[PDB]
């Protein structure tokens, strides 16, 4: 359910 | 006391001097030296150490009142340099943060004189290289101090510090390579910048470095500086005094101002040992009449602004009389007292228009040389006392605490010329003569209630303020992503940049593990998936923060064995 | 080899507002004047007036960088006009380049607080490093201040020499 870079 | 340090983060000091080190660290480091001096001090838990950086605010400050030591040392270390030479803003933003604590405290006696036993001792230094002021606008040549307050209450005072704080300047000029020539100075020359002036205004000697030697002994002067009183503006009023007959007539004496003739200078207040209060009797006069009709107040200065009557004059003294003493900074007007050699005399002082019809008003105290002609003490008395004295003498010695009809109305006429908020402390003075019964309980000169509600509405505004305070302080900066517009995916885009915090989660997140580790890492997640203990770990590199305690690993172990 | 001709020349070129020609000029004069930079130039022909000339001219031309280096080279250092330079972000002068021909700790600091301000980590750790150099602290004896500006200015008028013609 990780759709794109995690900070941004 | 309050210790504050405000701290420039100009890029200034990114210059390095010759030991290899920014003048940043050398503050940090001098700051350091300064808190263990300090706490080689005993008191040292009394002392508060708080921290303000040139940047604007709610970032201004950075470590508030209720904040403590371990805190405070993060902050100080982990400041960074990246501001400008914003010295006005940065000062007024402290000067406004100790008025509002001040105001909260409600100490000010607005109206009622000045108490001297009400003090809140703050000393607050200021760390600079000496550049030129630096401004968005440009650069600037004069400390101007901005008009602007959005603080409430702060036209009640002239200035927008008080008599309990003293700033003192550092200024950094060490040169870039090593000083050949070897420092033989056994003083602080004074320096050459526009924080000079309101430094010495606000009663402080600003200081110039050029090698940790002399940094040392300015900073053990300004540890033999810490100390408790209250900043007074000295004029002399009347003539000048009579020239010591022992000494031949000078004819190359200067005509105009003296520095003794007119010095700033602060008096000690020293606390009871017995209670670590500050103990005062009588405030000083103010500098206008307490009008009961009077729907505004006029504002008062920071400094007390006082003046001596040289007339040689004898000190009058009566038993069971409070009378405050209090002794005064080393001067160039108390080396010319202690030069005159007179102890037995005094010198009156008086405030300006502390009476409805008198300009100059009544003698309120005097300045005495002491008996062994070691300092001047400050004698404070109760208001027009060569007045009331006398009629004290009369009482106590001939009526017995009875008073006659003649000396009611003395004594009436004499409160009268009486400022009206000195009744409480006459009162308690004259009940611990003896005769609470001499002034009745009925009549109190309060002050009008526009002026008491206005106060009370500014009260509270202090209290919406401290708590607004309290809650942006410890706030770090925030970094921002925002759009950056550009002209020659609509209008609204913004290039990311690069986070220190940002600590990806390659197990959780598959966006991360780049290329290279890309084999690896997944061989670490089926190892780690393929096995499943009891613990499963989202990171792959936890060693550790920033500290490993021996004490903290301890307790998070247990050890079964006494062994007594 | 005449540098009154050369400025007569350059100030034509700047009423017809050909500021690359004007440019050219005023740094043919300086070549003349001086032998190629290095000896100092001299202010009677670099006035206060001929250097507001090339000031108008590079911020007309877009070099802000390089106007700010001639703010500097001005005997009263125009911080407003500087800052006013560098605050747009459609330069063309390679400012990461001349952060070590500038001299002056002041436009260090601003230039340091724009980038910080702006997001600009590398051209910020440059100009801090610039700024941590030792042969400039505001603090010297001032000869050897003098010799870094002297040698300074040398440097960046043959680059700009270089540059131009």
């Amino acid at each position: 359910t990780s759709p794109s870079y995690s900070p941004t | 006391p309050i210790l504050l340090f405000l701290i420039d983060t100009s890029a200034s000091m990114n210059q390095r001097s010759h030991l290899g080190t920014t003048y940043l660290d050398t503050a940090k480091g001098a700051v350091e030296t300064f808190m263990k001096l300090r706490a080689r001090d005993p008191a040292s838990r009394g002392d508060r150490y708080m921290l303000v950086t040139f940047e604007e605010p709610p970032y201004a400050i950075k470590a508030g009142w209720k904040e403590n030591h371990a805190t405070f040392m993060n902050e100080l270390k982990n400041l960074q340099a990246e501001g400008l030479t914003t010295l006005g803003q940065s000062l007024r933003t402290a000067f406004d943060l100790l008025n509002l604590n001040r105001l909260v405290t409600g100490i000010d006696n607005y109206g009622q004189g000045r108490n001297p036993f009400f003090l809140e001792p703050a000393i607050i230094i200021t760390i600079t290289d000496g550049s030129k002021l630096t401004t968005t606008s440009g650069v600037q040549d004069e400390l101007h101090l901005p008009l602007n307050s959005p603080l409430p209450g702060s036209e009640l005072t002239k200035e927008p510090f008080r008599w309990d704080q003293r700033l003192f300047a550092l200024v950094l000029r060490l040169p870039g390579t090593m000083s050949v020539e070897s420092e033989q100075l056994t003083g602080v020359p004074l320096d050459d910048s526009a924080i000079t002036p309101m430094c010495e205004v606000t009663g402080g000697r600003s200081y110039s470095v050029c090698s940790p030697r002399m940094l040392n002994q300015c900073l053990e002067s300004l540890v033999q500086k810490v100390q408790s009183g209250v900043v007074i503006n000295f004029e002399k009023a009347g003539p000048d005094p009579s020239p010591v007959e022992d000494g031949q007539p000078d004819i190359s004496r200067p005509f105009g101002s003296q520095p003794w003739h007119s010095c700033h200078k602060l008096i000690y207040v020293r606390p009871n040992p017995k209670t670590g209060v500050p103990i005062g009797h009588w405030p000083v006069p103010e500098s206008f009449w307490p009008d009961q009709n009077s729907p505004t107040l006029p504002p008062r200065t920071s400094h007390p602004v006082v003046k001596f009557s040289c007339t040689d004059c004898e000190p009058m003294v009566i038993d069971k009389l409070p009378f405050d003493k209090y002794e005064l900074e080393p001067s160039p007007l108390t080396q010319f007292i202690l030069e005159r050699k007179s102890p037995q005399t005094c010198w009156q002082v008086y405030v300006s228009n502390s009476a409805k019809y008198s300009e100059l008003g009544h003698p309120f105290g005097y300045l005495k040389a002491s008996t062994a002609l070691n300092c001047v003490n400050l004698f404070v008395m109760p208001y027009n006392y060569p007045v009331l004295l006398p009629l004290l003498d009369d009482l106590f010695k001939v009526h017995k605490a009875k008073p006659t009809l003649k000396w009611r109305q003395s004594f009436e006429s004499y409160l009268k010329t009486m400022p009206p908020y000195y009744l409480g402390p006459l009162k308690k003075a004259v009940r611990m003569m003896g005769a609470p019964n001499l002034i009745a309980d009925s009549m109190e000169y309060g002050l009008s209630y526009s002026v008491i509600s206005y106060l009370k509405k500014l009260s509270q505004q202090a209290k919406i303020e401290s708590d607004r305070v309290i809650g942006s302080v410890g706030k770090k900066v925030v970094q921002e992503t925002g759009i950056k517009v550009r002209s020659r995916e609509y209008t609204g885009f913004q290039v990311a940049l690069l986070n220190k915090d940002l600590k990806p989660q390659t197990f959780r997140n598959a966006y991360d593990i780049p290329r290279r580790n890309l084999l690896d890492h997944l061989t670490r997640m089926r190892s780690n998936l393929l096995k499943s203990t009891r613990r499963f770990l989202k990171g792959q590199d936890e060693d550790q923060v920033h500290s490993v305690p021996i004490a903290q690993m301890g307790n998070y172990q247990e050890y079964l064995k006494q062994v007594p | 080899n005449n540098h009154s001709w050369l400025i007569i020349q350059a100030d034509i070129y700047f009423a017809t507002n050909q500021y690359s020609a004007a440019l050219h000029y005023y740094l043919q004069a300086g070549a003349v004047c001086s032998d190629f930079f290095n000896k100092a130039v001299p202010p009677d022909v670099y006035t206060d007036q001929v250097i507001k000339r090339m000031i108008k001219c590079c911020s007309l031309l877009n070099c802000h960088t390089q106007v700010a280096i001639l703010c500097q080279f001005l005997r009263e250092i125009d911080y407003k006009t500087a800052f006013k330079s560098l605050q747009e972000q459609n330069s063309h002068d390679a400012m990461d380049s001349y952060y070590d021909y500038i001299w002056d700790v002041t436009i260090l600091e601003y230039l340091t607080y724009l980038h910080h301000k702006r997001g600009e980590t590398d051209k910020r750790q440059i100009a801090i490093k610039a700024i941590g150099q030792t042969e400039l602290n505001a603090s010297n004896p001032e000869e050897v201040l003098q010799l870094a500006a002297q040698r300074r200015k040398k440097k960046f008028l043959q680059a700009m020499a270089k540059l131009y013609f």
